[PDB]
């Protein structure tokens, strides 16, 4: 780390410092990572630590074996194995419907194992400042460390929808069950006629086999583990049957899956010790937190609940069979086993201090954590009597923002180029521009938000306004809701479901508003870091550049108010806001081009007034000299119809002058970057071997080779060049020359022109996809020959048409179906389905980013910026 | 000490101020939201409507001829940028078709893309912005090739914008008749003939054509509390509702129960002679710890089916949101003055 002035972060609260002699092997697709994980688990002998945001054992690693199967085979192979798994725990029952079977799968992981209980599970409780607002916060730590020698870190968690190939195919028939991931569409398949496994069935079956402190007592009986032979389970040990959603509906054959792009790495060296120390400290802290005695009233409630469960089991004549462990078919006592936490104090489990090796690939591990979490880990260390040796410069009390400060330092130290590829983008943008408080709430958002606007006569009879204000099912008037249901009309029949959905959305609207007072604004500073570096490049008049690759819109349907608010904040941060990235770049370029004949203090006002177009001076500048904001898209033919679908860019990768390849699990939102809300594991890898490169086509440069290859493969897939034959998207071969030049202008001009061509072809074919100018405006009462050429920007639902966008007294509606609707995909008999001619001229997956989407449209849900 | 909004007049107890369009926002008035007090203590949708060819108008605060010129500059820039986007679409389509025509490539779509290009080029000339004169002193009047619309005016450092959604072939005739009938007006001045009353303006007519106006009001003594007045004709083509801009969020605000307590607000208030309800809410601090802040809401809307609809909406703004630096008075402090104002409302 001497070839560049830029070095790692060096403060006080850092979790650890840079460690050399690491064997780093990056991963670009999910399939490769899963296969390597299968091989490493097959090699495992001593101890395994697993932590992740969402852990699923249904997933297939090598295409034939699942994660739980691989772990069980590892346990069978090694009679001295020790497995500790630490997922993230939701404080409520579930934020959504991801899964809830991780705990019972780990339970069944010890079934039939000779010897004592060699596996332990411990859900991780979030810890922050006050936690009243923090209940929503989580853990975004992803890591698997094997035998204290091989470790993993990245963004690809062992979950559904992450294993993707180089082709980016939209066909979903190949995947099984929950592996067909596409949150946007309303899934319309069905798997569990007589084949698949019900989610509730296996859990009540395990309750039958056994024969808020509920989670505490469930983990207590988990700790009191029957590792002996209890029952050979068919559906996971010799008949690997897939699970299903709570409604057990799948993605239909003619419905496209949603491609998933992510990055990951494997590590080998002394930094695996760093990851192991992190896991051990967190495990000890959570055990110490568990050591606290729960409420006696809660204990009595759980005792009554289990008594009722066993009474129901006894009443079930078929289920009332025989029991042998801790229950003995009701012939034993109750279940109040004394607590006994299992620390990681065994010297075999403690990792040995590793030596300092030279060269290789130096790695730093970055963590963000709260003061509560740090003091809990101190309590755990004192309780378990474990104190691993630490380097000089590490802290144990305070707050970490290692990912944020690391990104800031890389930005402040970059020299030529930066490439970013993320999932979110939410930083400061100033006060909102082109959006004002006098302006009425947008069309779709107002339709979602206001509840008395539609059918005032039908709402004044139900009078459920007070019911929804007071949040009471009993206060909800059964007589009035039944009267409205029995009211004549097909539109009324649909309105019943619509208003049930509205209540489901609006039932809880008072989470935390006046915690202090209502404020607006984002906190993290990555956007202004990019802007300041770009402005320094402007000031010194030397070449510099930054990319950004992000998804088109966040995961899920575009009719969810929080997703719409994230689109609003994304557009404000990117472009719309008055002091956004584009605005800051334009202001600096105008200040530079107007530095000739202008007073110093005067120029700060001279760059402000308008031109003959009416727009201010700095708006005339072109920012494409510092910014290439791009997305990813594809298309296919499934079942005889043309389909298109976005590629969700879920990776969190970052590059710094082909010398650093950042990677981890920190988004570009405040909840992950600020430090006091969520915890993660990001790494900061540094090369140790030099390589020549002609970055800008004229001047030689000395950078790394692994980083160069990683970026080359990222682009190579991004352009469709690496995919296999037979795909629907042709390769972008003309960029094979430009891929290796990130500093030459012609490279970004070529890629930008290709992006625009792809976008134009997609616009020619479709109109429901997000674009700038709405195409549903033509399908209206106004006639084209009169002289109506306005061209209004498309709304957040691009088929929504505005009669007059300035106010809301006019209003509008949708003219053609949106993909999240059911009439889009289902050929209803009373109507005729719409098909589209195939697109043409489309090469690659990258398309232009629409910066006129939702222009002058107010999409704010009024909910907490934190939640 | 009296003022008129729409077609109704009332008596004001002490000093008052109307809501007019933002001076910093005057130039971008084609995208009109409405008048405001300041950036944050506004309401939603303060503008007037008139049945003369679907007319809407705004009134600005004290601005100058530089901003008056900037307004038309913005209106021209919009059409300029649309033309640029339309031209780049043609460029991209031409490149696409040139790459498509390659050795008996995809067929049966050349006619489709060509007819698309034909439509795209047919809709090109209609987007030009043309200026007119009409012999009106200091008027930036715009419009299409033959049919004009988007009226502009500048009198007494004000702006009067008049747009019509469905102008016919005689649009210039109609709008010049309308602006001939238009006349400026001053605060605390009430005319003696039928017409329309909006802040600093009055257009006389026969007194029968439909109308719909809405504006906000605030006492200069108590800037923390504002009142928005709503007026409309009987059975108007827009059928405006009494709430009109509340979005069911000001009805049910969010707050922490730990430090404040809320209660309903049902009071008595008669507008003109008829008696009106007053349904809203109140937010009260709790004596557990130091909490000196208040907020409340209310709405009274008697009328509409036969007489003109009259609605009064009361909305409070917290201390420190803006230049205002005073605590929010409790409702019982300011409701007597609202009762005094509401009882003096009469139609012309």
């Amino acid at each position: 780390a001497i070839s560049a002035p830029g070095c790692f972060i060096k403060g006080s609260n850092l979790f650890s410092e840079k460690r050399a002699g690491n064997r780093v092997r990056f991963f670009t697709t999910g399939r490769d990572y899963f296969s390597d994980l299968a091989s490493a688990l097959d090699s495992a002998s001593s101890s395994i630590f697993i932590t992740g945001w969402q852990v699923n054992y249904d997933v297939l690693l090598d295409g034939r074996r699942s994660l739980w199967q691989c772990l069980r085979q590892a346990l069978e192979r090694s009679p001295a194995l020790k497995v500790y798994v630490m997922p993230w725990l939701s404080p409520s029952g579930s934020l959504g419907t991801y899964d809830f079977e991780t705990m019972l799968a780990v339970f069944q992981l010890n079934a039939g194992l000779e010897g004592g209980a060699r596996a332990f599970c411990t859900p991780a409780i979030q810890q922050s400042d006050m936690q009243g607002l923090g209940v929503a916060f989580s853990h975004h730590q992803k890591s698997v460390v094997i035998d204290n020698r091989i470790g993993y870190v990245g963004g690809i968690d062992l979950a559904y929808g992450r294993r993707d190939d180089n082709d980016f195919s939209l066909d979903a028939s190949g995947r099984r069950g929950n592996d067909a991931y596409n949150p946007g569409l309303p899934h319309l398949g069905w798997m569990a006629e007589d084949e698949h496994v019900s989610s509730m069935g296996l859990m009540m079956a395990t309750l039958f086999d056994l024969s808020g402190s509920l989670f505490w007592t469930l983990h207590r009986l988990m700790q009191a583990r029957a590792g002996g032979h209890q029952q050979p389970y068919r559906y996971l040990d010799e008949a690997p049957q897939p699970l299903a959603s709570p409604d057990n509906a799948r993605l239909a054959a003619d419905q496209p899956r949603m491609p998933w792009q992510d990055v990951h790495c494997r590590i080998e060296g002394p930094s695996v010790y760093d990851l192991a120390r992190n896991f051990i400290d967190r495990w000890n802290g959570q055990q110490a937190y568990l050591a606290k005695t729960p409420a006696l009233q809660d204990t009595a409630l759980v005792r009554s609940a289990l008594e009722a469960v066993m009474k129901w089991l006894n009443s079930l004549a078929a289920a009332a069979g025989l029991e042998n462990y801790l229950d003995e078919k009701r012939n034993l006592r109750l279940e109040l086993d004394p607590p006994t936490p299992c620390w990681i104090n065994a010297p075999e489990q403690l990792p040995q201090e590793p030596e300092v090796r030279r060269g290789g690939m130096t790695v730093q591990v970055l963590r963000s954590a709260a003061a509560r979490m740090l003091e809990q880990e101190q309590a755990g260390r004192l309780g378990a009597g474990v104190n691993l040796p630490l380097q000089v410069g590490v802290s144990t009390e305070g707050v970490q923002s290692n990912c944020k400060d690391a990104m800031l330092l890389a930005i402040s130290g970059a020299q030529q180029f930066i490439y970013i590829e993320n999932q979110f983008f939410q930083s400061e943008f100033g006060k909102e521009g082109e959006v004002f408080k006098d302006l009425p709430l947008s069309g779709p958002m107002a339709s979602l938000r206001d509840v008395g606007s539609l059918r005032r006569d039908f709402v004044v009879r139900i009078r459920l306004e007070e019911a929804l204000e007071q949040r009471d099912l009993w206060l909800l008037d059964w007589a009035e809701v039944e009267k409205i249901a029995q009211e004549p009309g097909t539109e009324a029949r649909q309105f019943l479901k619509s208003m049930l959905a509205m209540w489901g959305v609006n039932a809880q609207g008072w989470l935390t508003h006046k915690l202090g007072e209502a404020q607006h604004g984002l906190l993290n500073e990555i956007g202004e870091a990019l802007a300041r570096r770009i402005e320094r490049a402007i000031q010194r008049e030397h070449p510099f550049h930054v990319y950004l690759v992000l998804p088109v819109h966040p995961e899920g349907a575009l009719n969810v108010p929080n997703i719409m608010h994230q689109v609003h904040l994304t557009q404000q941060s990117l472009v719309f806001g008055e002091q956004s990235l584009v605005k800051r770049i334009q202001r600096q370029m105008a200040l530079k081009a107007l530095e000739g004949k202008s007073d110093p203090a005067q120029a700060r006002e001279i760059i402000e007034r308008k031109d003959a177009r009416g727009r201010p001076v700095y708006e005339q500048q072109d920012w494409s000299r510092y910014l290439t904001l791009l997305n990813l898209r594809t298309w296919a033919v499934l079942g005889g119809r043309v389909v298109t679908e976005q590629i969700y860019v879920h990776s969190k990768l970052l590059i710094a002058d082909d010398r650093v390849a950042i990677l981890g699990s920190a988004n570009i939102n405040d909840r992950s970057l600020q430090g006091e809300r969520d915890s993660e594991l990001a790494v900061m890898v540094r090369d140790s071997e030099p390589l020549t490169v002609r970055l800008d086509g004229k001047n030689d440069a000395i950078v790394g080779k692994a980083i160069h290859q990683l970026r080359v493969n990222l682009w190579k897939k991004h352009f469709g060049l690496s995919q296999g034959p037979g795909g629907f998207v042709k390769p972008a071969s003309e960029l094979s020359a430009y891929l290796s030049i990130p500093a030459a202008q012609e490279a970004w001009e070529a890629i930008q022109t290709l992006a625009k061509e792809n976008t134009r072809a997609y616009e020619r074919t479709f109109n429901f996809i997000p674009q700038n100018i709405s195409q549903t405006q033509l399908q209206l009462t106004p006639e084209p020959p009169k002289g109506f050429e306005d061209g209004f920007p498309a709304s957040i639902w691009p088929t929504w048409a505005y009669r007059k966008p300035g106010e809301l007294r006019a209003g509008g509606q949708l003219m053609e179906p949106m993909p999240y609707q059911e009439i889009f995909w289902r050929s209803s008999n009373l109507t005729s389905v719409k098909t589209f001619p195939p697109p043409n001229g489309v090469s690659g997956f990258i398309t232009a980013l629409p910066t006129s989407w939702t222009r002058g449209e107010r999409n704010d849900s009024g909910l907490n910026l934190s939640i | 000490y009296q003022e008129c909004l729409g077609r109704m007049t009332f008596e004001i107890p002490e000093e008052m101020e109307w809501a007019t369009y933002d001076a910093s926002r005057v130039w971008q008035i084609s995208k009109g939201g409405g008048h405001n007090f300041t950036a944050e203590v506004t309401a939603v949708g303060d503008n007037g409507s008139y049945d003369y060819d679907s007319m809407i108008f705004y009134v600005s605060e004290k601005v100058d001829k530089n901003e008056f010129h900037n307004a038309s500059n913005y209106i021209k820039g919009t059409a300029e940028i649309y033309q640029d986007h339309l031209r780049e679409n043609i460029k991209l389509d031409k490149k696409a078709i040139s790459t498509l025509q390659k050795n008996k490539s995809e067929e049966k779509s050349i006619e489709r893309i060509k007819k698309g290009i034909a439509e795209m080029e047919a809709k090109i000339p209609l987007a030009k912005i043309y200026e007119h004169d009409l012999g009106i002193p200091d008027s930036h009047i715009l419009g299409s090739k033959n049919i004009p619309f988007h009226v502009l005016l500048w009198r007494n450092q004000r702006v009067y914008y008049f747009t019509f959604s469905k102008p016919t072939e005689n649009s210039a005739q109609r709008i010049k008749d309308l602006i001939a009938r238009f006349r400026t007006r001053e605060l605390y001045e009430v005319p003696n003939e039928p017409g329309i009353c909006f802040p600093y303006g009055f257009i006389a007519d026969d007194g029968k054509t439909a109308y719909e106006l809405k504006n906000s009001l605030r006492f200069t003594r108590t800037p923390n509390v504002i009142f928005s007045l709503l007026t409309a004709s009987a059975n108007d083509p827009w059928q405006t509702r009494p709430t009109s801009g509340l979005y069911d969020s000001d009805f049910r605000p969010g707050y922490d129960r730990q430090k404040w307590k809320k209660s309903a607000l049902l009071d008595s208030l008669h507008i003109g002679k008829r008696l009106a309800a007053f349904e809203g809410w109140r937010l009260d601090p709790r004596p557990d710890s130091g909490e000196r802040e208040r907020a409340w809401f209310g709405l009274a809307h008697t009328g509409g089916t036969l007489d003109p609809l009259v609605a009064i909406q009361v909305q409070t703004f917290q201390k420190g949101t803006d230049d205002l630096t005073d605590y929010t008075p409790p409702p019982e402090e300011v409701l007597p003055r609202l009762k005094a104002l509401s009882q003096s409302i009469e139609q012309r």
